[PDB]
RNA sequence: CGGCACCUUACGAGAAAUCAAAGUCUUUGGGUUCUGGGGGGAGUAUGGUCGCAAGGCUGAAACUUAAAGGAAUUGACGGAA
RNA sequence: GUAGGAUAGUGGCCUACCAUGGUUUCAACGGGUAACGGGGAAUAAGGGUUCGAUUCCGGAGAGGGAGCCUGAGAAACGGCUACCACAUCCAAGGAAGGCAGCAGGCGCGCAAAUUACCCAAUCCUAAUUCAGGGAGGUAGUGACAAUAAAUAACGAUACAGGGCCCAUUCGGGUCUUGUAAUUGGAAUGAGUACAAUGUAAAUACCUUAACGAGGAACAAUUGGAGGGCAAGUCUGGUGCCAGCAGCCGCGGUAAUUCCAGCUCCAAUAGCGUAUAUUAAAGUUGUUGCAGUUAAAAAGCUCGUAGUUGAACUUUGGGCCCGGU
């Protein structure tokens, strides 16, 4: 079997310049859980329709849809 | 070049065909092998010298 | 001096001498022209699905004497009436009036082929369901 | 259309670079900088493929973000910083320097030099011209405004710059007789001294190139380096000297190298 | 928007589809040396055509042309190392003469058997295919491998795979622990 | 010398009949113009142009078809000898 | 042409005043294009013929036109404004739109895949090592095309004649290709999988523990068997019908051609059909066709463009250097 292999100087030194993905491969990095793809962009368009924080626009459509 | 002839006759001959069932044999070999047997029947025993060769001779 | 002119600087001559006397094959006239697209009923295409019209027996030509089976077709992509060869035994029994068969030419590049005349298509498929494989057992026609 | 271009295709980049053609449909455009774009090399291209430092463009990223890397003295942190002919690239991690200078292949060649010849490049003179208040500049072919130079610097004279205080040491003038690094054409990486000049008037003066081994070869002015006089250059030549070994002497090589 | 991926066709279907002679010659071909098809007698006929193609363009030049002593220099020495042609006789007037039997000599499934060791072209095919005879330390089952004259010494079993010296096989493993069993403990 | 031709031969040419050109052509190039591209449809339709008109010049296509044709041989037939 | 205006700038680009020019049988102008141009592609004696929407370069466009804003860069359309076509929501007041991006749907058709995973690679953008990327990569569908090449291999036993000392007359360690839906033990991957590798994560490959071939049913097909053109005058059926047949032709009672069965042939994980194109086609002919009669010398002459056009002008000698 042929492949290629990396000897790092520390295991601090490993884990700047060493891949996340890799890390998570050797257990020196907890994998980080996200959302899929679709929904992290879906959620980006959504926040893309809100100017501001939205506090005065969810008082204003809870005030209204109240009545 | 009439066009409205008779279609009634129409499959009449493979229709009335009597239908005979294929017979069971043993499978040929395939590819290679199939390639090894033709190179036996045809260039180490020819049992059909007939000037040249006889290929698929009927019964005489 | 053999016809043609030889000499160097005429080149002109030579090449639209052979530009005017090209026009005599029957390919490049045909695909210079375009008579493809504007005639011949499949549009430059090589198969073209109709609608059965109605079952046509045509007579053979002289000297053989049988009646050829064939179907006349409205073309799908053309409103064009042609007339298709059925092209087995049996395989009338297979089509119907009224539905849709695929037609491709019939080997001539036009040219209806053999003892019949004025036929130059042939039916391939009915229904989408491939005549050769009605013909064999191989598939079932479907009833819509 | 439109606007500025950003992307280089794989095969659309510069064949010295030797990207292989698979493994992406991009190549690595390089920056706006001192080099052309078809006469430059990245600096990804240098680290990643010619000294193999790093596996990845994401590699030659954190090790330029270190600050590691530094192009004419100075860091230059970009991907795709268009390190060109005469550059001296210095990595001070590893202490060693390279001179940015061709195989005779026509390829942008690993070459490491000394810290004394680091200290120093050369620069062929693209114009001589006054500036505003009247004061004389000359501009080298890595896009070098030096002012107040000597009077007798000329167009496609060779200039010695300092890269620390970036200015003329010495110089070496356009004659017969003196090296020449060819930086351009089928003829580019080969090495010789100035037979003479055509001159043809109206454009596209000519070179005529005869090298170590008396075979002559033309060459426009354009893609004329001078490097130093008959022999002894200013710079170190690297490994074959420019010469253009054909085929059969090449093979010849391989066979007499590889039996031992 | 990739480079696409470059492909050529390795065969060629001859002119006439029906020529006796040439059938019986290939068939000949396929029983003697243990083909499988005519495309593996149509890809030599290839080989040959662009061989022979490349060194009648080369023959045209002028001798001590450097083009023509570059690469039918090449040719030669490639033809000379897969042994296709002898060691004797490098010219490329004697590279136009080969043979299509001059190739089908230097595959692996006629070499298999021709160096013992196999007893038969087509025992030599299903030796090859399954994983058996190796050609250098490694496993080589492609037969038509074309064995470059420096391998022929190093054409053994394998080291894994048996008649090389490995575990049994399966259909003896099996029967011996049938017979393992049918006697008693 | 120039002309209308003719007779013999086949060097040669040609599918042959025959040809001193229809030769000097797979050993293919002296110069040049025009024309033909299987048979019909068709010298038709239409357009242009010329004519007083008749028509002339230019001039298709769809479609159809496995031959049409050329030279010669043997026979048969002739209200041919 | 002169001058101005405008432009980022040249310029009839536009304006004002003058002049009457400019292109064309060396094909202008117009018409068609089922025309985006090129690198290139198919076929390859040579010359050619045909294709190039399509992975790279350049152009053009975002439903059709037009106009503009911002900006270095746009006459931008995942920017705006108007008109035209189309079309969504509505509480009828209004409001919103542009898949020739990716995936997908309808329609069109002979004709073309997933509303998948991810930035790990290639690179790009940004204040930027960090974010983003339907660019791109990965997988799914996928017989477009291409590469390699399973479907069996080896004996023993009954029988071959190719043979030995004149086997006289078969023996002998005969020599074993075929032949016993006999007979035996080996061989292995298609498949199924512990695992590891793979990978961004998986899938596949590659590597492998245990399973996994005897009718090795773990069963190769597609076209054919008159000629062209490899391969039957075998058998049953039909009887100018049915049908085959690219062409010639076959079929009217023994059909080598139809429908079948048996056998045989050709290519083979491929083979057949249709359409286009190339070679064949020296049947487009420059190479390289033909014109007496096969298709074809203008009825004849003059003549412009075009093509073509007699011979002649420093030859010869001698000496020296000088690369293979
Ligand atoms: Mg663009
Ligand atoms: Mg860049
Ligand atoms: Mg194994
Ligand atoms: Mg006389
Ligand atoms: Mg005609
Ligand atoms: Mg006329
Ligand atoms: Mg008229
Ligand atoms: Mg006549
Ligand atoms: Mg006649
Ligand atoms: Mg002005
Ligand atoms: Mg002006
Ligand atoms: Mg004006
Ligand atoms: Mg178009
Ligand atoms: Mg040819
Ligand atoms: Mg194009
Ligand atoms: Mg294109
Ligand atoms: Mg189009
Ligand atoms: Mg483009
Ligand atoms: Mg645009
Ligand atoms: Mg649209
Ligand atoms: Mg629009
Ligand atoms: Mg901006
Ligand atoms: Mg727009
Ligand atoms: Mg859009
Ligand atoms: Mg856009
Ligand atoms: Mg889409
Ligand atoms: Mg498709
Ligand atoms: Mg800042
Ligand atoms: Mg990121
Ligand atoms: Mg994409
Ligand atoms: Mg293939
Ligand atoms: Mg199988
Ligand atoms: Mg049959
Ligand atoms: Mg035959
Ligand atoms: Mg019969
Ligand atoms: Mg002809
Ligand atoms: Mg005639
Ligand atoms: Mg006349
Ligand atoms: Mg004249
Ligand atoms: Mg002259």
């Amino acid at each position: 079997s042929v492949g290629f292999g990396l000897v790092y100087n520390s295991v601090a030194e490993a884990k700047k310049f060493e891949p996340t993905y890799r890390l998570v491969r050797y257990g020196l990095a907890e994998k980080v859980e996200k959302a899929s793809r679709q929904q992290r962009k879906q959620k980006k368009n959504r926040d893309k329709k809100i100017f501001g924080t939205g506090k005065r626009l969810a008082k204003k459509v809870a005030r209204r849809n109240a009545d | 070049a009439k066009v409205h002839g008779s279609l009634a006759r129409a499959g009449k001959v493979k229709s009335q065909t009597p239908k005979v069932e294929k017979t069971e044999k043993p499978k040929k070999p395939k590819g290679r092998a199939y390639k090894r047997l033709l190179y036996t029947r045809r260039f180490v025993n020819v049992t059909l010298v007939n000037g040249k060769r006889r290929m698929n001779p009927g019964p005489s | 001096g053999k016809g043609k002119p030889r000499g160097l600087n005429s080149a002109r001559k030579l090449r639209v001498h052979r530009r005017n006397n090209r026009w005599a094959e029957n390919n490049y006239k045909k695909r210079l022209l375009g008579t493809a697209f504007k005639s011949s009923p499949f549009g430059g295409s090589s198969h073209a699905k109709g609608i059965v019209l109605e079952k046509l027996g045509i007579e053979s030509k002289q000297p053989n004497s049988a009646i050829r089976k064939c179907v006349r077709v409205q073309l799908i992509k053309n409103g064009k009436k042609v007339t298709a060869f059925v092209p087995n035994d049996g395989c009338l029994n297979f089509v119907d009036e009224n539905d849709e068969v695929l037609l491709a030419g019939f080997g001539r590049k036009g040219k209806a082929k053999g003892d019949i005349p004025g036929v130059r298509f042939k039916v391939v498929k009915v229904s989408g369901v491939s005549l050769l494989a009605l013909w064999k057992e191989k598939k079932e026609k479907p009833r819509s | 259309a439109r606007g500025p271009k950003k992307h280089l295709k794989r095969l659309a980049a510069p064949h010295h670079w030797l990207l292989d053609k698979l493994s992406g449909c991009y190549a690595p455009r390089p920056s706006a900088g001192p080099h052309k774009l078809r006469e430059s090399l990245p600096l990804i291209v240098f680290l990643r493929n010619r000294l193999k430092y790093a596996l990845n463009g994401r590699e030659v990223k954190a090790i330029l973000m270190q600050r590691h890397v530094k192009v004419d003295g100075k860091v230059r942190t970009d991907t795709t910083y268009p390190a060109g002919f005469m550059d001296v690239i210095t990595l001070d991690a590893t202490n060693e320097n390279f001179r940015l200078v061709y195989d005779v292949k026509g390829r942008f060649a690993v070459h490491r030099i000394t810290d004394e010849e680091a200290s120093y490049k050369l620069g062929k003179v693209k114009k001589v011209q006054l500036g505003k208040k009247g004061v004389p500049y000359v501009v080298t072919h890595d896009g070098r405004t030096i002012r107040y130079p000597d009077p007798n610097i000329k167009v496609n004279d060779t200039v010695k710059i300092d890269l620390a205080s970036g200015k003329i040491t010495d110089f070496i003038k356009f004659d017969a007789g003196k090296l020449v690094y060819v930086t351009g054409g089928r003829n580019l990486g080969r090495i010789g001294t100035i037979v003479h000049k055509e001159r043809h008037d109206g454009g596209f003066d000519l070179v005529h190139i005869k090298d170590s081994l008396d075979n002559t070869f033309v060459t426009r002015l354009n893609n004329v380096f001078v490097i130093g006089e008959q022999g002894k250059p200013y710079i170190s030549l690297p490994k074959g000297k420019g010469i253009k070994l054909s085929i059969a002497e090449e093979r010849d090589r391989r066979r007499a190298q590889q039996g031992l | 928007p990739r480079a696409p991926r470059t492909y050529s066709k390795t065969y060629s279907t001859p002119k006439r589809p029906y020529e006796s002679s040439r059938l019986d010659a290939e068939l000949k071909l396929a029983g003697e040396f243990g083909l499988k098809n005519k495309k593996e007698i149509y890809r030599i006929s290839f080989q040959l055509s662009k061989i022979r193609r490349a060194a009648r363009d080369l023959l045209t030049r002028d001798e001590k042309d450097p083009k023509r002593l570059f690469e039918g220099n090449a040719l030669i020495r490639r033809l000379v190392r897969v042994g296709v042609l002898s060691e004797d006789k490098k010219k490329l007037d004697y590279v136009l003469a080969l043979k299509v039997e001059d190739f089908l000599e230097r595959r692996l499934q006629t070499q298999v058997y021709k160096l013992g060791l196999a007893k038969s072209v087509h025992h030599a095919r299903v030796l090859i295919t399954q994983r058996h005879i190796a050609v250098g330390k490694q496993i080589v089952n492609i037969p038509s491998f074309m064995v470059r004259l420096d391998s022929e010494k190093h054409i053994d079993f394998a080291p894994t795979s048996p008649f090389g010296g490995a575990r049994p096989g399966r259909v003896a493993r099996r029967n011996a622990a049938r017979k393992a069993e049918a006697s008693g403990e």
